[PDB]
């Protein structure tokens, strides 16, 4: 009865963790992902032109 | 480390290792106008990449600066890379300088007061590295003399002139001897052995705890005739100690080991039984001669560095002793890394069943002998090379194109031939023929070559390419200085050699492939590249430079260059042994084999069949098998695994951890010193549910039933395709079989494999109503393709065809209660009727499951089994030796997620992080690492390398789906909720052209879901996983806003080339990195700016993009990716042709 | 875990035993590797092709250097003169230390220690033991606080007493010889002598001699004088 | 306690290797007393 709070806390502790965390680095991968967009694809489309 | 102090008493601690690219920028920051007096117009990326070594002294606080780079001739053109032997010799005749021997310096620099030790320190690394090297040579105009800090370690001599001017150059040299001795020698007296033996204790106990401390002083007194000892000397102390025993007993010896090369260790005898009249793999050489080898049986050497060159010195005076004898043998036990004096061995070759507690080694007297030069092709090397190749398979076509150089001046084609013999005592053994290369380009398209030269430095004219290489293998110790003498007198930069796929033609070894000799062990093996599919037709001349474009006989790439020319690139011995390949396990044997700091010795696969791959199919019998897309033939082709790579064919059935041994049936017997399970899952017997239709039950009591293993004998014309090898057997049966004609097959389970066996089967041309397809209901209602648009597209096509279809229904008996082989009719149940059916043949796909055999074997093992293979997140089962992955493997139910497992993910991700941790057992470069804080048992780490299935099916579609690694959930229950994703979507599934992506509401990309009739360009679509809409040039708004026509035409255009391009990804981790660094004084990160907008740690009226794109285009940091992506754009140019910067213009 | 160190020696070559593994070439059929076949006999070929090369000499002029400690060592003293007595029987039993390591040991505790450190350890400067002249300029008077009434002037020769010698002088002339010569090199040796060697034998008793230790080379021994002769090494 | 069965799996189990330099080994043995008494005998 105790050993199983003691698992339900420690994995739903990890798991809201892991979830918060990857959801806040995802807005980071976005912005990344834009700026190196928008570049890639000028001057590539640029060139060919 | 050594302790320098400054003349300011400073003290730093420094440590020598060898240079890495970074440290060039400090180093070259180091230069100063004083340098270039010396070595002045050096920019150090020429020399360092023409370089035979690199050599950087460092301090523990990591302030790089000391450094120096030597080659095999010398600077200011004094001589030649053509020749110099002669002029140094007319300095003194009695310098004994030659290749063999020698190397110059060109470039120093350190900070003063540290620099002067410094130096010191790396002329004592130079000469503990390279033991030959007696002399180092430094060589300036007259007009300077050295002063201190090099006066204090070189010393002057005769002087050369310019080759052309009146300018003169003075000559000076440092002594090894001075700055590193050699050894003395003397035969052992009791005294010595106080000093060894606390070396010895250090080392082991074991020993001394059999004998007793004084064994060592015994056994110096034990000597005689048959058993010398033996030991080097310093200081007037000994620190080594050396055995010799003359014994070895033959017999051993003639069974385990193929001394077809080693006649020699026994003397000649004129029955010379040296061949047979598979057998001769089961044929042993009758040698009757007498014993000439002898062995070493004990050594331990030591201040330590001094071992290095010294050992070699010992086997000098060892064979002194032994005038008998002229081979010397040792065995090494398992585990026990090449230390130096082995590493001059040959490894011996064990037979096709020898399995000997210990591998063996090779050294001859000849080797002691030191008048070993390379010369190029001249007449009278005809007959020693025709003495030498008698055994050589192609010794004919090497002899003929030795005498064809000799005449031609070139190859039969005309271009560049060059031919080479070691010559040795005023005697020949060796022999090297190479090829000089020009479609280097075509290589550097296909191989990452790259990895270790910066080609563009190099040039078109300066590549050499072997074809032929063959040795007397004692030699072969130094043959890596042959290399080195090869490019130098070649004047050639790399050395390629190319493997060729061993199925080769059906029959024919066609000429590309090459006779390899020995030089494997010194080449590197290449990453294989990817190239992305190109739409030649909308680039006429814009393509990719048509070389680079074409198909080639599709092989692997192994290559020497001469800064490689030195590594000792240091062998591990441990037999390292993985169990299945299916569906995953290659990615290990690949990370294993694309590791050049390592070199793998004992490393065994044991599989059903071995290799993946073998056949030479055609692609309907790839139709029959769903596939995951992250292989096919070429990639087996360039992996080329068994280069290295042994392998046994059939799978394993006993596991036993007392021994550390494995059974392959039969009692044939392997031994692992860490063993790596992934059989995979695969399919298992589709077990009738015994109760029948004909019994007329209520279903969940079948249902019962059908969970339970079949174990009645097995149907003739019933199937189970886990392999191609088993869809060829498969094909060949049938068509030598009616039933392709005529017959009724069912094929069964719901899964993709069934749909894709049906189209395959349309496509051997069996008429449509002649398929019955049959699908029973689910423990989850996830159906294998989660997209109801396209299910319904393929079951019209099976309408059109007269397919039969069955859902819900279960399987009653084949044959009822007759004798089930063959099947003849069937039976099946449903919730509302009985079924019959007639079938001809029965195909299952029902369910895939550990193999039962496999499965009892583990439990034998009494390794942790709860229906799946238990194991912690960092792959240890509960024997810390024996570790375990892939779908077949399951976690603690502690980690409360039982859903979640190894079976979620890719394949190839779960290898290369297997690997990853199992290297950082065996690489010595990174340190040794703890086991695992229990802080990661709390969990299972996110992953994410996307998942594939990809198919073909019936009415000739083509299908792929990618996944992030999920729970299953329903298609229709998350597009229902909102809180997930926005789909992008252009299709009709039936007419042929289909795409689906979702979307997530963080904008990436995490889903495909494409149904076609064209050969998509899955490589390319793979990249599409993971990427942002912006990514996809702003996707989203091109969904909404009528822009996109469809999906498979709009990805053509050239700027999502880049996105497919494999470094680019790579780039985008500089692009982030740049972003993490911190431009300005009073300025977060981008990064840090974000992260404050988004967690509302500020707020706003504007939506946070706005802000966030307003401050980025105003801050400077959209200059410096803008700058990298250009960059990046020069180098990449090369491989593609659509990319703007300075450069184009 | 796993390690990777052991004794690092061979084994199976030993002619005693085909025995332990029964068959060794029991595994399974072998499909060996790329690599080992390209070493193997048919990439290869065989010793007997190869030329022996003539000469065990020619080798011997490929030799390049001087080896480590051959010269500097060298040294006019015979070895086994060194040797100290002990009485360890030459057949010890098994597990006992065998005789000459015991004669390595204490010679080398011998020299390891430093006659000097102890007897300035016991009290004594090495220069006071010596007689000398009375200083009639200043005649210790018992307050000086010397701790004779006065210095040496009995010749410790007197009190040197034999009790404590392991050899004779005929012995340790004997122990000169180094076996199958005629004549005996001279035994290595140290002694305290002044430091001015001429005023030393013109004067041994003179006041400002100092008297200090030394290595020397031991000559002969006259019974005659019970006197020993010595000198100085170069 | 009630452990006997395991005692023959592990004296199976137990190790092979030899003695690691016979020549030793035969050295020893002669310098065994009772060798050389049986010598005597001899």
């Amino acid at each position: 009865k105790a050993e199983k709070q003691v698992t339900l806390a420690l994995q739903r502790q990890r798991n809201l963790h892991e979830d918060k965390l990857s959801v806040i680095e995802n807005h980071l991968g976005d912005l990344e992902g834009r700026v190196l967009a928008d570049m890639f694809d000028f001057l590539s489309k640029e060139l060919v032109r | 480390m050594s302790i320098l102090t400054s003349p300011r008493g400073k003290v730093e601690v420094v440590h020598c290792r060898r240079t890495e690219s970074q440290d060039i920028f400090c180093i070259k920051n180091l230069v100063r106008k004083f340098t270039q007096k010396l070595f002045g117009r050096l920019n150090i990326i020429y020399l360092l990449e023409k370089a035979n070594l690199a050599v950087t002294v460092c301090n523990d606080k990591e302030e790089i600066m000391a450094h120096s780079i030597f080659l095999d001739y010398p600077n200011w053109n004094v001589a030649k890379q053509d020749n110099w032997i002669p002029l140094f010799r007319e300095l003194d005749k009695e310098i004994p300088c030659t290749p063999l021997n020698t190397l110059f310096m060109h470039f120093f620099v350190a900070v003063d007061e540290y620099a002067t030790g410094c130096l010191k320190e790396i002329i004592r690394t130079v000469f503990k590295a390279v033991p030959e090297l007696y002399f180092i040579f430094l060589i300036v105009p007259t007009y300077l003399s050295l002063g201190s800090t090099l006066i204090t370690v070189f010393d002057q001599v005769g002087n050369i002139p310019c080759l052309n001017y009146n300018e003169d150059f003075a000559v000076h040299i440092c002594h090894r001897h001075n700055h590193y001795p050699q050894l003395h020698i003397r035969k052992a007296r009791v005294e010595d052995h106080d000093d060894l033996m606390p070396i010895f204790m250090h080392y082991d106990n074991t020993l001394k705890e059999i004998y007793g401390e004084y064994f060592l002083a015994e056994l110096i007194e034990a000597q005689d005739k048959d058993h010398h000892a033996v030991v080097c000397e310093v200081e007037g102390k000994a620190v080594g100690f050396m055995s010799v025993c003359t014994s070895v007993n033959l017999p051993l010896l003639h069974e385990c080991f193929d001394l077809g090369p080693f006649h020699g260790f026994c003397t000649p005898h004129p029955d010379d039984i040296l061949k047979p009249s598979v057998e001769s793999s089961h044929f042993r050489p009758l040698y009757l001669g007498d014993p000439i080898a002898f062995c070493i049986q004990l050594f331990c050497i030591d201040v330590l560095i001094s071992n290095v060159s010294l050992s070699l010195d010992f086997m000098s005076f060892v064979f002194s002793l032994f005038p008998g004898k002229n081979f010397c043998l040792i065995s090494v036990p398992h585990l026990t890394p090449e230390f130096v004096l082995i590493q001059n061995f040959v490894k011996v070759v064990p037979f096709n069943n020898c399995t000997l507690d210990h591998d063996l080694y090779v050294f001859h007297r000849a080797g002691l002998l030191r008048s070993i030069t390379i010369r190029l092709a001249k007449f009278l090397d005809t007959a020693g090379v025709e003495k030498l190749v008698s055994t050589l398979l192609l010794s004919t076509k090497i002899l003929d194109d030795l005498a064809q150089y000799n005449e031609a001046g070139r190859d039969p084609d005309g271009t560049a031939l060059q031919v080479f013999v070691a010559e040795v005592a005023d005697q020949i053994v060796g022999i090297a023929v190479i090829r000089k290369e020009m479609d280097i380009e075509y290589i550097r398209s296909h191989y990452n070559i790259e990895d270790f030269i910066y080609f563009s430095h190099h040039q078109q004219e300066e590549h050499g390419r072997l074809n032929h290489f063959a040795l007397n293998p004692i030699f072969r110790h130094y043959t890596k200085f042959f290399l080195k003498e090869i490019l130098r007198l070649g004047y050639k930069s790399c050395l390629y050699y190319p493997v060729y796929p061993q199925t080769r033609e059906g029959k024919l070894q066609s000429s590309y492939s090459h006779s390899l000799t020995s030089a494997l062990h010194y080449l590197v093996p290449v990453r294989p590249r990817r190239q992305i599919v190109y739409p030649l037709e909308k680039l006429g001349i814009n393509a990719p430079s048509k070389e680079v474009s074409k198909d080639q006989v599709s092989f692997a790439l192994n290559h020497t260059n001469r800064k490689l020319t030195l590594e000792p690139k240091v062998t591990v011995n441990a037999r390292i042994v993985v169990v299945g390949a299916s569906s995953v396990g290659i990615s290990f044997l690949e990370t294993l084999v694309f590791c050049s700091h390592l070199k793998f010795n004992n490393l065994t696969l044991i599989s059903t069949h071995g290799l993946p791959g073998k056949r030479l199919l055609h692609n309907e019998q790839r139709k029959f098998l769903a596939s995951d897309h992250c292989f096919n033939d070429k990639d087996y082709a360039l992996m080329s695994l068994c280069s290295w790579v042994n392998v046994v064919v059939g799978r394993m059935t006993a596991i036993d951890r007392a021994a550390k041994q494995v059974v392959v049936s039969k009692s044939e017997i392997v031994f692992y010193d860490h063993l790596i399970l992934c059989t995979g899952l695969q399919y298992q017997v589709p077990c009738p549910t015994g109760a029948d239709t004909e019994q007329h039950l209520t279903n969940r009591e079948v249902l019962e039933l059908s969970k339970q293993r079949y174990t009645g004998t097995v149907p003739s014309n019933l199937f189970i395709l886990n392999d191609e090898e088993d869809c060829v057997r498969m094909l060949c049966w049938l068509r030598n079989s009616s039933i392709l004609t005529e017959g009724k097959v069912i094929v069964y389970g719901n899964t993709l494999d069934a749909y894709t066996t049906v189209e395959t089967l349309l496509n051997i041309g069996m008429k449509g109503s002649g398929i019955y397809f049959v699908h029973p209901p689910t423990e989850s209602n996830i159906t294998c393709i989660n997209n109801n648009d396209v299910e319904s597209a393929v079951e019209d096509a099976l309408s059109a065809a007269g397919v039969t279809v069955f859902h819900d229904a279960l399987l009653a008996q084949w044959n009822h209660g007759q004798h089930p082989d063959p099947i003849y009719n069937a039976c099946f149940t449903t919730s509302t009727k009985p079924i019959r059916l007639e079938c001809s043949a029965f195909f299952s796909f029902y369910k895939k499951n550990v193999d039962y055999e496999t499965f009892k074997a583990f439990n034998d093992a009494c390794l942790v089994y709860d229906g799946r293979l238990v194991i912690d997140t960092t792959f240890h089962t509960n024997d810390i030796a024996i570790r375990a992955a892939g779908s077949l493997t399951k976690f603690s139910n502690r980690y409360y997620s039982n859903e979640w497992t190894h079976s979620n993910f890719s394949s190839k991700e779960i290898g290369f992080q297997l690997a990853a941790a199992m290297l950082s057992l065996f690489d010595p470069t990174l340190e040794p690492v703890t086991e695992p804080p229990a802080d990661l048992d709390r969990l299972i780490p996110m992953y994410k390398g996307a998942k594939i299935q990809g198919g073909i099916l019936p009415g000739s579609y083509h299908y792929l789906h990618i996944s992030k690694p999920a729970i299953p959930t329903p298609l229709n229950l998350q597009r229902s909720q909102p809180d997930f994703g926005s789909d992008v979507v252009t299709g009709n599934a039936k007419k042929g052209t289909y795409f689906r992506l979702y979307i997530n509401n963080y904008k990436l990309v995490e889903a495909i879901t494409c149904f076609s009739k064209e050969p998509f360009p899955s490589s390319n679509y793979i990249r599409l996983f993971g990427q942002h809409e912006q990514v996809l040039n702003n996707l989203c708004t091109r969904f909404d806003d009528k822009l996109i026509p469809d999906l498979y035409s709009y990805f053509t255009e050239p700027w999502c080339m880049a996105l497919f391009h494999d470094r680019f990804i790579d780039l985008k981790k500089e692009l982030r990195q740049i972003l993490i660094s911190k431009q300005e004084e009073d300025k977060p990160t981008m990064e840090e700016i974000a992260y404050r907008l988004e967690e509302e740690e500020i707020n706003l009226n504007e939506k946070p993009q706005k802000y966030l794109q307003r401050v980025f285009e105003d801050s400077i940091y959209k200059s410096l990716l803008e700058k990298s992506i250009l960059d990046y754009l020069h180098y990449n140019q090369y491989h593609l042709p659509m990319y703007a910067w300075p450069g184009i213009i | 875990p796993l390690m990777k160190q052991r004794g690092f020696y061979s084994d199976i070559l030993s002619p005693g035993t085909l025995d332990k593994l029964g068959n060794v070439c029991c595994g399974p059929y072998m499909s060996q590797n790329l690599i080992r076949q390209a070493d193997l006999d048919k990439f290869t070929p065989k010793v007997d092709s190869f030329v022996i090369p003539e000469d065990f000499q020619e080798r011997v002029e490929q030799q390049i250097i001087g080896a480590t400690t051959r010269l500097l060592t060298q040294t006019d003293f015979p070895l086994q003169s060194y040797e100290p007595k002990v009485q360890v029987p030459f057949q010890v039993l098994p597990g006992q230390c065998p005789r000459k390591i015991e004669i390595e040991r204490r010679k080398q505790q011998y020299l390891r220690l430093d006659i000097e450190q102890l007897l300035t350890s016991e009290g004594i400067d090495s220069n006071k033991l010596m007689p000398r002249h009375p200083d009639l300029q200043h005649p210790q008077t018992i307050e000086q606080g010397r701790d004779p009434l006065f210095p040496i002037y009995l010749p410790l020769k007197v009190f040197d007493n034999e009790e404590f010698d392991c050899r004779t002088p005929t012995e340790w002339l004997n122990m000169g010889l180094e076996p199958g010569s005629q004549n005996r090199k001279p035994v290595p040796g140290k002694a305290l002598l002044p430091t001015d060697d001429d005023l030393g034998h013109e004067d041994p008793k003179n006041q400002e001699l100092d008297y200090r230790w030394c290595e020397v080379g031991v000559l002969d021994y006259d019974e005659e004088k019970k006197l020993y002769l010595v000198q100085k090494t170069d | 306690h009630t452990t006997k069965a395991q005692e023959r799996t592990r004296k199976r189990q137990q190790p092979v290797k030899l003695e690691p330099l016979p020549v030793l080994k035969v050295y020893q043995d002669h310098k065994q007393p009772e060798y050389i008494y049986e010598q005597n005998r001899q």
